């Protein structure tokens, strides 16, 4: 029979129909579009119009395998052994190295010798159940794949706007007038938006694509303009000067809703590259000399007219007046005509009866300044009055399908769920942890992160409903507030793996054996774990690095387990896409063979652990025992429809909040009815409102739209978004101060008859009445954002190292907040970067053989001026090596790809894919991560996989 | 019967209809290698009854022309494969009256296919070297005949692909060449009166394949 389900690769999330044999029970038979989803309407790109020969696949895994130390084979188990073994060596690696207080006598209650790796690819429900056990297990170094192209840049919008998401949603593409893709290959890595970007496109707007190469989205855009890498701020910086100097900016909302008017105080400067308050010793900036000039309340003062010299606007005119089109074009080898062009085109949708939106995805913002990349984008949003209204916004493409919900369920080391960080060693109590909120003396400023304590409370009450949340507090493990962040982050833990720190690692639903750059280095420092848990749908690089190119397994002392995971189409639950829409989806066929879903893997693997405790005793066993998997469990399996619930929350008393009753057991409607005091559960506090007592919102399948809804394509009873099912984040600055919206042809909301209509109003209160910014302290759009560690303002800094010893605009060549060899034998500028046809590492799309059959080798693309230089012929064999590694490749000679001119010298870019592995398929190729650099950013922590340094032969 | 009108000025070259294609049919891949292109397989066969065609062509400035070819069987109102067919054995080729489908049966197995490819104008039909039946696009003419559209017809994320009655899908093409005609003066339709496939390109259409018209 026909169920419906949710595409499990990029965060599009189109809909997906399953035609089942037996009566549903049987195996899938066909898997095509959707008709009725609102996103795709039926369209798939070729990723997602394969599931079928994804999960109908005969080289799945079929059941458990154990490898043992020094062993060259795997030997098939049961999952019983298998779980009970992984399970005693969590408890012994655990009990080892379990450290109740750390060196200063702080209570930390953690296990440093675990890692976990993983993973977007997991449901909703699945990524915040497995977080808990982590966390209830002691773990801290808890990571996955939002590390290393979202966590990079995600702070440039909180910093914004005060929230780190996608501003818009995908459908709400074809509402604008113009579409910059910049730092995105959206037609190939984001396809069925093209859906929407192609119907902006029909009603009349320009589209626009800012990128190093020639791509199958340049293909289908009016304007594209070619950037040398790296380049991104003075071409965004420049956009400001033009959109100040011909003023094209929205004046009213400029002045209401930034912080324009805000007045900085006198400790602010910038000379020669550097603002006030540098730190020459440390290489960090005193931020408090960016502080504005507050007045007797502690507000900051405001100039309405926008005529202090030390006003917000007045400060930004006078930083952005170096970006003029002459500077701008010989930096970014865009020509001053192009510029000219892109920059009046966007520009013109800084009036109010137009809109512009920007895309990016991953790009090059994983250097050290891609956050004021980022910035540099929302400042330019702000002056143009895109922020909040239909067809403009930040669309901050999100990758994988789950990223966002993996993101929200805190897979990472700095975040419990519902970004509450976790706490470090010196939040000694739940009073101390709760005392760090900065509070607003501003009667119109929301100020909403006040509410924490009620979310820190409301979770505890989740995983520890018995326990009284001060005491529940101490059960979860800490970080040492001593250390800098980014040593519990991705880069670090394949260091302190390489060093031999780790006994046990997850790579759960992940592939770092390819994934991770400089794959010779990390291959090698797997050999120093001594187990390894790889839960995935097939054999690959990672379970089976042991026997990996240039590897003896005699000589590699780590066990393996290989647990095979259940793909989507098998299991129900939710997915968060890019646009915050979690969407319901169902079990089709039965589980292949003897693969688990993953909250099936997870739940038992704990409840064989809780067993070793209950029976031998150990390190702190509280946290394990008294941990709530009760509400997790149904048939004797993880139910994802009784952990959605717990994640929304309900009453665990009777409760009077928010002038309403509320009954014990009942669902919480929304995080608004969230309180401190033990009263409420909620798993999430962003997902209080997605499962009410109205039943599941997530499984809505309605496309009922009012007049003002249908117009933009809001889709309200379409699944449900985060949060209270807000489509359009800061939707308050789409309206004028007496709720009339800029453009009423397009309008998000309107102040209609007492009431907000369209959208859910982002932030309750009359007209006129609160700054439209409600996550940020002050309430205004940021476009001075003095919590940046780079500066208050976006300010080029070379990102690229080895071709460039000059910088235009200041004394300071690269980032002063943030070892680069440019060994000559490797003159060209490597990249990284998708087809339209594999996902990510390649691992699942290397096994679909219409996928191969479209896209079966490894390739290196190459300008035909370095094909002259090398001799290289298209269709030639290659030999691509940098100072980590080298591989072979096929040579696609192509004029999409041209020389940089950088500082009078032609600089070539060599362009490789990173879906390919030593596994599959024959001849194939490896993983252009065999050349990346590991050594990692100062600053994010991040790697450096879209610049580095090769060279390239024939062979 | 019925019509697909596509329009190459709205191609990504996704190839979403390239595995939707396989994906409905259940159709074996092909062994591929890269030989210096996107495009593969490089050509029809007996297994591949689509394939998008990859052509970069140069323009002064930044970027080029690229230009992506969907190919499949026209479905041709007087089709010339049917009657080299017909004279070894009708039934081999038969022509649905409900859709316009030109359809090949088991019996090519027993006609001269050779023959066949050579009078397809399109050079369209592909053989198997063991059956020797002869294989191209069908127009999903099953899922059509039951209210569906064909499976490279609704995967398409672009509006490249449009599918309904020759009227409605004729009308379209008028509509939309003039549209696209401002963008791209080149723009024309290929052969809009003699087949059932009719693809806007947006310049000569021998740019975008030697076989892309009669
Ligand atoms: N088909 C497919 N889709 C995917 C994925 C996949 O593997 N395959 N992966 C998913 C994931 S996890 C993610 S995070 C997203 C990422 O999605 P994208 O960020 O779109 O991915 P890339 O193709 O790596 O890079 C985008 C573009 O950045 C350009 N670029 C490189 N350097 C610069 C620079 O300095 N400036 C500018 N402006 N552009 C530059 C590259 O030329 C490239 O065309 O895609 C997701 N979607
Ligand atoms: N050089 C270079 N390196 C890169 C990038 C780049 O652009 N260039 N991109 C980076 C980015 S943005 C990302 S996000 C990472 C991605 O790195 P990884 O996440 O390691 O990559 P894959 O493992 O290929 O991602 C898909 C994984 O999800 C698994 N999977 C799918 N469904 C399930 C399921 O239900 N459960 C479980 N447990 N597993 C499942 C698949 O089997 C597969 O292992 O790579 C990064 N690495
Ligand atoms: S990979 Fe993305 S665009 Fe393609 S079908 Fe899946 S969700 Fe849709
Ligand atoms: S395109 Fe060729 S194979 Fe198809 S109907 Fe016309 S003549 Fe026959
Ligand atoms: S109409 Fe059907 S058989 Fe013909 S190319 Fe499209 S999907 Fe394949
Ligand atoms: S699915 Fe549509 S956009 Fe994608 S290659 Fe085929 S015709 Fe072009
Ligand atoms: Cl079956
Ligand atoms: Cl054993
Ligand atoms: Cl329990
Ligand atoms: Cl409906
Ligand atoms: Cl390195
Ligand atoms: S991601
Ligand atoms: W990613």
């Amino acid at each position: 029979k026909q169920t419906t389900s949710i595409c499990c690769y990029c965060a599009v999330g189109c809909g997906l129909i399953v035609h089942t044999a037996k009566d549903g029970q049987g195996r899938a038979v066909n898997v095509e579009g959707d008709p009725d989803h609102p996103i795709n309407e039926g369209s798939l790109c070729p990723k997602g119009a394969s599931i079928f020969q994804l999960g109908e696949n005969d080289q799945r895994g079929t059941q458990p395998l154990y490898r043992a130390p020094f062993s060259d084979t795997w030997k098939p188990v049961t999952w019983d052994f298998a779980l009970t073994e992984i399970a005693k060596r969590i408890k012994k690696t655990r009990d080892a190295s379990f450290t109740e207080k750390n060196a200063a006598g702080d209570l930390v209650n953690r296990t440093e010798a675990i890692a976990s790796f993983g993973s977007a690819a997991m449901d909703n429900e699945e990524c915040w159940a497995y977080g808990n056990i982590l966390r209830s297990l002691g773990l801290v170094y808890i990571e996955h794949q939002a590390r290393i192209x979202h966590s990079p840049t995600v702070p440039a919008l909180a910093e914004s706007f005060g929230r780190g998401a996608m501003t818009n949603h995908w459908n709400d593409l074809a509402n604008s007038d113009c579409i910059l893709i910049m730092g995105s290959n959206a037609a190939e890595n984001h396809p069925i938006a093209f859906k929407w970007v192609l119907r902006a496109k029909d009603k009349g707007a320009t589209l626009i694509h800012v990128d190093p190469r020639f791509t199958r989205t340049s293909a289908r855009c009016d304007v594209y303009a070619p950037i040398r890498s790296g380049a991104d701020i003075p071409f965004l910086g420049g956009l400001i000067k033009y959109i100040l100097d011909n003023k094209l900016y929205f004046t009213d909302y400029v002045r209401e809703y930034t912080n324009a008017s805000l007045i900085v105080g006198e400790k602010f400067s910038f000379k020669d590259g550097l603002f006030s308050g540098y730190d020459a010793a440390n290489k960090k900036y005193d931020k408090s000399m960016w502080a504005f000039e507050l007045d007797a309340n502690g507000v900051p003062k405001r100039d309405p007219a926008l005529k202090h010299p030390r006003c917000v606007i007045n400060l930004l005119k006078k930083h952005y007046e170096r970006y003029n089109l002459d500077k701008v074009a010989a930096i970014t080898g865009t020509s001053k005509e192009q510029l000219q062009q892109v920059y009046k085109a966007y520009a013109a949708t800084g009036k109010p009866d137009k809109a512009g939106t920007i895309m990016y995805a991953m790009g090059w913002t994983q250097h050290s300044v891609g956050v004021q990349n980022i910035r540099a984008m929302a400042m330019i949003q702000l002056l143009l009055g895109n922020i909040g209204v239909a067809g403009g916004g930040v669309n901050a493409l999100r990758g994988e399908s789950n990223v966002q919900g993996s993101t929200d369920q805190g897979l990472l080391a700095h975040i419990w769920p519902g970004y509450n960080p976790v706490p470090n060693s010196k939040a000694a109590t739940l009073e101390l942890y709760n005392a760090a909120t900065p509070q607003s003396k501003d009667p119109m400023s929301v100020n909403w992160w006040q509410n924490r304590p009620k979310y820190v409370a409301s979770y505890l009450k989740a995983l520890y409903p018995d326990e009284e949340p001060a005491a529940a507090y101490d059960y979860l493990p800490r970080i040492d507030a001593g250390r800098k962040l980014t040593d519990y982050f991705w880069l670090n833990i394949f260091e302190k793996m390489d060093k031999g720190e780790f006994k046990g690692l997850f790579a759960w639903g992940m592939n770092p054996a390819c994934g991770g750059a400089n794959a010779n280095k990390n291959r090698k420092a797997m050999g120093k774990l001594e187990w390894l848990v790889n839960v995935n749908l097939f054999e690959n690089e990672t379970s089976s690095f042991w026997k990996g190119p240039g590897m003896n397994p005699a000589e590699i002392g780590t066990e393996v387990f290989f647990l095979p995971c259940c793909v989507s189409i098998e299991k129900e639950g939710s997915v968060a896409n890019s646009g915050r829409w979690m969407q319901w989806r169902y079990r089709g066929p039965k589980p292949y063979a003897e693969t688990k879903p993953d909250g099936d893997i997870m739940l038992d693997m704990f409840k064989k652990v809780r067993e070793l405790y209950a029976k031998e005793g150990g390190a702190y066993p509280a946290p394990i025992a008294k941990l709530n998997i009760a509400d997790w469990e149904e048939h004797n399996e993880f139910s994802p429809t009784k952990v959605a619930k717990l994640m929304n929350g309900y009453f665990l008393k009777d409760t009077e909040v928010g002038g309403k009753q509320f009954k014990k057991g009942q669902q919480v409607p929304s995080f608004a009815f969230l309180t401190a005091d033990g009263s409420t559960c909620s798993g999430n506090w962003l997902h209080a409102g997605s499962f009410t007592d109205a039943g599941n919102l997530m499984a809505r399948r309605d496309k009922t739209q009012t007049p003002e809804q249908a117009r933009i394509g809001l889709f309200p009873n379409w699944s449900f978004c985060w949060p209270v099912n807000r489509r359009i984040l800061y939707n308050r600055a789409s309206v004028d101060k007496t709720g009339k919206p800029w453009n009423p042809a397009k309008a998000v909301i309107e102040w209609k008859d007492g009431k907000w209509v369209g959208d859910v109003v982002d932030g309750g209160g009359d007209p006129g009445t609160k700054h439209p910014f409600i996550m940020q302290t002050h309430g205004f759009g940021a476009l001075y954002g003095p919590g940046r560690e780079e500066g208050p303002f976006p300010e080029h800094y070379e990102p690229l190292e080895c071709p460039v010893s000059k910088n235009p605009f200041s004394k300071q060549l690269h980032n002063p907040v943030a070892k680069a060899v440019c060994d000559p034998r490797y003159p060209f500028i490597g990249t990284t970067y998708r087809v339209t046809e594999h996902w990510q590492t390649g691992l699942m799309t290397r096994r679909c053989a219409w996928l191969v059959e479209a896209e079966p080798q490894i390739f290196c693309e190459i300008s035909k001026e370095l094909a002259k230089l090398r001799g290289i012929g298209n269709g030639d064999t290659v030999k691509v090596s940098s100072l980590r590694g080298a591989l072979e490749a096929v040579a696609i000679v192509t004029e999409r790809i041209r020389p940089f001119k950088i500082e009078g010298v032609d600089v070539h870019m060599v362009g490789l894919p990173w879906h390919y592995g030593w596994m599959v398929p024959k001849n194939g190729g490896d993983t252009a991560n065999l050349l990346t650099p590991s050594a990692g950013d100062p600053n994010t922590g991040i790697p450096e996989t879209k610049a580095f340094m090769v060279d390239v032969r024939k062979v | 019967g019925k019509m697909f009108f596509v329009d190459l000025s709205r191609c990504t070259a996704c190839r979403g209809c390239q595995i939707a294609c396989k994906q409905w049919k259940n159709l074996p891949a092909e062994e591929t290698r890269n030989t210096g292109s996107h495009q593969n397989p490089p050509d029809l066969s007996y297994v591949t009854l689509k394939t998008v065609r990859f052509t970069e062509k140069s323009r002064k400035g930044p970027g080029i022309d690229w230009l992506f070819f969907p190919e499949q069987c026209r479905h041709c109102v007087e089709p010339p494969c049917k009657g080299q067919a017909d004279v070894d054995l009708e039934g081999a080729v038969v022509k649905d009256e409900t859709t316009g489908a030109v359809l090949f049966t088991e019996l090519t197995a027993k006609v001269d296919g050779e023959s066949v490819r050579s009078a397809c104008p399109y050079d369209i039909p592909r053989i198997d070297p063991v059956t020797k039946r002869l294989s191209k696009c069908d127009m999903c003419n099953d899922r059509v005949q039951n209210g569906l559209l064909p499976a490279c017809v609704k995967t398409c994320p672009t509006g490249t692909m449009n599918f309904g009655d020759e009227q409605e899908m004729l009308a379209l093409a008028e509509k939309r060449l003039a549209e696209v005609k401002k963008t791209y003066p080149g723009a024309v339709l290929g052969d809009p009166n003699d087949v059932r496939v009719v693809y806007l390109f947006t310049r000569d259409p021998k740019d975008f394949y030697e076989h892309a018209v009669a």
